[PDB]
């Protein structure tokens, strides 16, 4: 990806051999940015809705001519939206682009009619994932505001138009936009942003309403639809090693019809359970998460018992092929990440929005047993352990439990 | 334009298939096999699916254990499915892990143990499958559908198989069918993303070249199936969502409709009221069905086997009281394939379909699923450019064509699941394949 | 006739010096004639409602002018079985008759319309 | 009231000089000797439904011609079954509870169709109230099992007819029964309680399954139904001195448009919102509570701070006048709980069930400045501060701030 | 007539020896020729249904009653339509014709009638 800049704009693009062409723009408009509870969500979901220029449904029935798709999200950090197309419709969709950031009519019947319950029915689809719960109630307990603030927009606290049209105009801007072409011939790209998106405000950078600060505790959401557990240690200071342990814990098998011979996934054996280590690097903290699910809140009680001790016996000594494994699971797991084009646009989108400079998966640091054991044992000996249950919480863990 | 995909064979007729990119750091090499549960009878129906449990059951050198700690050690994953006509079994790794990889799939494949005392532990495994697939509400539907509309032969049964055979599956069987399937005219190695041609046949020549050949070698992709026109209803009133399949015989990969048969189904396409964009679709179909709440979704579909296919529509609903007003309005539609569609629909249609099946191929899992399916259903990897001159050798005579011949009057495969109550008799369905103004 | 229409040529006229100088004051006092004024509705509530379009329009209202709305409609009903007219603050005084309604079946035509143009394109 | 026992039953009456007289079986079988979420909620709805003898039907329709009433409720401790009517119709009232403990038929149509539909609106009533919902969340908090499991039937936690029947097969047993006689000639019910009661079950006492733990933490229950916060204090060791702490903190006002004299009262000063300070004793274990709802979350989190500066301020000194201020609230609220027919009842119930002496409002102690100072300065400095949030969640403070 | 009479009066004869003796054997061949097991029904499956109180009973049956009285309805109504008679297991064995429904309408008519009389009590 050959970073560049074009009026004003930061534009990266890499050039391919496929009839296929990825182009994202990505805002720093995630939902550590959010003025209030959920307008990242429905200003993602805003995207694509009438412009002055083009109706939302002209540039659908447009779109189905040039067979392109469409695909927005939202993460704590950025608003993603991707178009994927034929190469040679390059220009079209860089204009596109260009009317949803300059002249969105943020307009009330489509928020009432269109945008929030799209918004609901998104979430609901995501929560049906009692994992899914559990993961978002720990960074709540975790971070409290900025990314404990929730990604999507919930019931409770209801977004209004204004809301949402005030934070487009801060996010809306030459400062908190970036441009990712996948398979797109770079000099083309920023030729035709250069022209499109040159009348844009410049803006000012979004930044986060406070510092992260960081607590424990725990968090009990009571459903009726699925069982889950998650056990995670905020990170003060996020290091690289921290994804080779999630990788060596592991949790997932690697084999249909198997259990795995990862730490966490051998603490599942006998047990209808899964378990996935995952570690969320934010730049300024993060998190590193042990989710567990299951039907039985029994088992996940068994499991989540396993897990911890999993973790300490980690912190005691790790072998020399398990250290090499985790960089295997590792390089691996970075690999697919730069493949997929979803994380793809973000880590790019990071490079140049921030100054993160991505690590390329050839360029994954090995970490000896001795790293391991001692990123482990700073985990197993956290001040702040954070606990969410999701389901029959009166059977389910507890922090002090553990 | 993408890159050319270079095929060798080896001496015992194995076919090597890879698409190389030079912008990817992984790989995808798998075993595309040309065999599946068609293949079964109905004493060993349920045995390619029980092979596939064993496959990852410990070989004559690795162990379970040790199986799953090379792959864990490989640093990538395998994976594996079975399917009425195809068995695939592949590895996604690092460039540099590919010699491993492509070194378990061929020992899990032909030096299997197939052990007494693994296929009695798996015999409880796969029995708990059959009451939880129960929980897939379109599986379940799709199972139906083939079971009604290819009644009593090979298509029809599930893949699964019955209860009774999965009590008395035995290592001898298991071993003959891949000995009789698992051959090495019927498979396809397959490589995609960073890999080397020359370097996969190389890995080819040292691992499968003691594959058996079959004594008949016929060419891959090669096959009579009489539809059934039936129904099955299964009424669940605790259900809150309908779930519908409506299908006609469709046509098998080698027809001369098949692309004919593509863009009728792309004139009707798919609606998901979840997505934003959906209700500002093209389709009439689609329109009617989002203006009056009609359904949750519907996704028409053409599934191609190699002597038959099955085309038609899923459509889910929580409207319990307006069913009939969804059916009627789907056939309305499929109707006007056979009376009203012009150049207008088709020339959109194929638009969205010139790009939809290059679209398709995002990653190295896609372009090796791709590479085998073309390779095993029809001999060849067909270039972007052949499909886009046969696309476009589509005309709208050639869909009122095709649909007055296959879909106009013609008897439907309708499977209903959960509260349908409303969905009216088999008459009253089959009626509304025609219409009386025409 | 769409209100798309009326408002279309409307501004025609609007625009035309000759036209407006001729048209306006005609309008002006076939307003005053016509007398919705003395029941106390604003223009807008006379339009036909019962349409798709317009159930839609309506529904898009704010609601505190559709709540405005009904009581207008109410007192004019009551006017009209009363047969009374409207005295003091209950007549509509020229600036209060404002077009609260007309944005609403604009756009709501202008997605109707477009959809039907987009129901006929033609590949080229 | 003259404790005495009758076929194994204790029985406790005092003679009055009114024509109504109020009969209260009080059972050992409240929500901490729960066996299943929300069955003491469920049986106590279940009272005066068929028995063998007598329909629910006509019990209401002869319960109307003597002009009768029935009241019912749930505690942590007890369940409460009170009728109120006249002197001369006390054998009726003794035969019917005596109906009810012996002969209940169980029937699931009951329970689907009668018992659990008014247990679920008597729930929904109580929860209208914001600060209802942040007391029962801060105990569950505060102990997890017994006394903090939910008083009330959930809809997440469905109790069966089986659950239901093997309660009330423990619960309603000579062991657990207890009847109190307002107003009742107490040699006249010893008689009736004798011939009625006989051939009831002896059973065995009921009993918290596990010892009673004490935790601290947080409770965020989102509501979009008004705001409330709670900051309770476990006492492990309960000693009466926190009753005078509570009326001396106070919170209430005791004159019409006024705010108050007591510290909590002029925490709320330029708000909108109200405080109530609360001690329960449970015998082995205590809460110490201070609520506080409003509409503002903002005014809330402001009151907070104050409530928990008045507190420590507290530990550091009382004057001589609020100590006898806090004598004087303290006797008078003592006093009218034994005034009430409701409290009345738990009140000698648990002194007949348990064993607890009761202590008369004349015999309340009262307590130095000293005392109560060393009582306010052991809550200030507790290691398990528990605070349950209601409402705006997001808005309401945190117990690490407070 | 109500279950209730029905039920009380077949009492009063199965207490009295001589016309158990009498009843008993006529009431048992009276069930034979009816034919109803012949269409896989149990005799409670007949009752008339269209009552408050027997729609009561119904939605009173437990969960699994209720769902196989739903098939044997079906069942019988495929049977009558094709003008077959059911064969094997389909056919009702004596031990299987039980009195599924009578304990719900008799507890629903129970209240019913003791609400009739309470209506008309007359205090004393």
């Amino acid at each position: 990806f050959s970073t560049a800049e074009a009026a004003g704009v930061k534009v990266a693009a890499q050039d391919g051999q496929s009839p296929i062409s990825d182009l994202s723009v990505v805002l720093r408009g995630g939902s550590r940015y959010a003025t209030v509870p959920g307008v990242s969500h429905i200003l993602e979901k805003f995207a694509f809705q009438n412009t002055v220029p083009k109706s939302a449904l002209r540039f659908v029935r447009e779109l189905e001519l040039f067979g392109g798709k469409l695909y927005t999200h939202t993460t704590r950090e950025h608003i993603v939206l991707r178009t994927q197309f034929l190469k040679q419709d390059l220009p079209y969709f860089v204009d596109a682009f260009a009317n949803v950031l300059k002249e969105t009519k943020f307009q009330q019947f489509e928020l009432t009619e269109r945008v929030a319950p799209v918004a609901e029915l998104d979430l609901l689809k995501r929560e049906s994932d009692p994992a899914f719960t559990a993961l978002e109630a720990a960074h709540e307990v975790a971070f409290r505001t900025g990314l404990g603030n929730s990604v999507y927009a919930q019931g409770y606290s209801p977004v209004t138009l204004e809301d949402v049209k005030e934070f487009a105009r801060q996010v809306y801007a030459k400062q908190n936009v970036a441009v990712v072409g996948n398979n797109v011939v770079p000099a083309d790209l920023q030729q035709l942003v250069g022209t499109a998106f040159a009348d844009l405000q410049e803006g000012s950078k979004v930044t986060q309403a406070g510092t992260t600060t960081l607590h424990g505790g725990e968090a009990r959401v009571r459903t009726s639809t699925g069982n889950a557990l998650t056990i995670a240690l905020p990170i003060a200071e996020p290091k690289p090693v921290y994804h080779a342990l999630a990788s060596f814990l592991g949790g997932p098998a690697s084999m249909p019809w198997s259990v795995g011979a990862s730490p966490l996934a051998q603490a599942t054996v006998g047990t209808h359970t899964s378990v996935k280590a995952t570690y969320h690097n934010y730049g300024d903290a993060g998190l590193f998460a042990i989710t567990i699910k299951g039907d039985s809140p029994a088992e996940i009680s068994q499991v989540a018992h396993k897990a911890v001790q999993a973790l300490k016996d980690t912190g005691a000594e790790v072998t020399e092929e398990q250290a090499a494994r985790a960089y295997a699971k590792s390089k691996f797991a970075a690999a697919e990440a730069f493949e997929n084009p979803d994380s793809s646009a973000s880590v790019i989108g990071m490079e140049l929005l921030s100054g993160v400079s991505r690590i390329a998966p050839e360029n994954v640091q090995k970490f000896t047993p001795a790293e391991l054991s001692e990123a482990a044992a700073q985990l197993s000996a956290s001040a702040k352990p954070v606990v969410a249950a999701v389901g029959q919480v009166h059977a389910l863990p507890f922090a002090d439990e553990l | 334009v993408s890159p050319k995909t270079r095929t060798s064979n080896l001496k015992n007729g194995l076919t090597i298939a890879s698409e190389s990119n030079p912008l990817v750091q992984t790989a995808t090499v798998g075993v595309w096999i040309d065999a599946g549960s068609r293949n079964e009878n109905a004493y060993n129906n349920g045995t390619a699916h029980f092979f596939e449990h064993l496959a990852f059951k410990g070989t004559d050198k690795r162990s379970q254990h040790q199986l799953e700690l090379d792959i864990e050690n490989m640093g990538g994953h395998l994976n594996a499915y079975t399917s009425r006509e195809s068995t695939v079994y592949y590895a996604k790794s690092f460039k540099d892990d590919v010699p491993k990889s492509v070194e378990i799939l061929a020992d899990i494949l032909q030096h299997s143990k197939l052990a007494e005392s693994a296929i009695d532990r798996e015999r409880e495994v796969i029995t708990r499958e059959l009451e939880e697939v129960n929980k897939q509400y379109e599986e379940v539907v799709f199972d139906h559908l083939h079971a009604t509309a290819f009644m009593n032969q090979p298509l029809g049964r599930t893949i699964l198989g019955p209860r009774e055979n999965i009590q008395t599956i035995t290592n001898t069987e298991l071993r003959k069918f891949i000995t009789e399937n698992y051959t090495a005219d019927r498979m396809v190695l397959v490589g995609a993303g960073a890999v080397d041609h020359d370097a996969l046949v190389e890995l080819a020549e040292k691992y499968f070249s003691h594959l058996p050949s079959s004594q008949s070698p016929v060419p891959l992709g090669t096959p009579i199936p009489n539809f059934v026109g039936s129904e099955v209803r299964l009424r669940d009133d605790t259900m809150p969502v309908a779930h519908i399949a409506i299908a006609v015989e469709g046509v098998s990969w080698t027809s001369e409709d098949y692309y004919t048969a593509l863009v009728a189904q792309a004139i009707i396409g798919n609606y998901d009221r979840a997505v934003g964009t959906s209700r500002h679709q093209g389709s009439r179909l689609s329109n009617i069905v989002s203006e009056n709440n009609l359904a949750n979704s519907f996704q028409s579909f053409s599934t191609s086997y190699s002597d038959t296919g099955l085309w038609g529509i899923y459509l889910t609903s929580e409207n319990t009281t307006q069913i009939d007003d969804l059916v009627h309005f789907t056939l309305k539609e499929w109707n006007r394939l056979s009376t009203s569609v012009s150049n207008l629909q088709v020339e959109r249609a194929k638009s969205q379909l010139k790009a939809g099946l290059l679209l398709s191929l995002d990653g190295t899992t896609y372009v090796a699923e791709d590479i085998g399916r073309q390779l095993t259903t029809l001999g060849r990897r067909v270039t972007p450019a052949e499909v886009e001159a046969k696309l476009e050798a589509v005309t709208e005579h050639d869909v009122r064509a095709w649909a007055q011949k296959t879909l106009y009057d013609k008897d439907i495969a309708l499977v209903g699941l959960g509260p349908i109550e409303g969905l009216y008799d088999y008459n009253r369905i089959r009626n509304d394949m025609s219409m009386m103004r025409w | 006739a769409s209100i798309t229409s009326v408002v279309k040529t409307s501004e025609l006229i609007l625009k035309s010096p000759l036209l407006s100088k001729i048209v306006v004051p005609l309008a002006k006092t076939y307003v005053k004639f016509s007398g919705y004024r003395q029941l106390g509705f604003k223009m807008n509530d006379l339009i036909i409602e019962e349409t798709p379009n317009m159930q839609l329009a309506l529904r898009r209202l704010p609601p505190t002018e559709s709540y405005d709305r009904v009581y207008r409609l109410i007192r004019a009903t009551q006017f009209s079985l009363s047969h009374k007219l409207a005295t003091g603050n209950d007549i509509t005084k020229p600036e209060e008759d404002d077009h609260y309604l007309i944005p609403y079946i604009l756009d709501v035509e202008a997605e109707a319309f477009e959809k039907d143009a987009l129901d006929n394109l033609e590949v080229v």
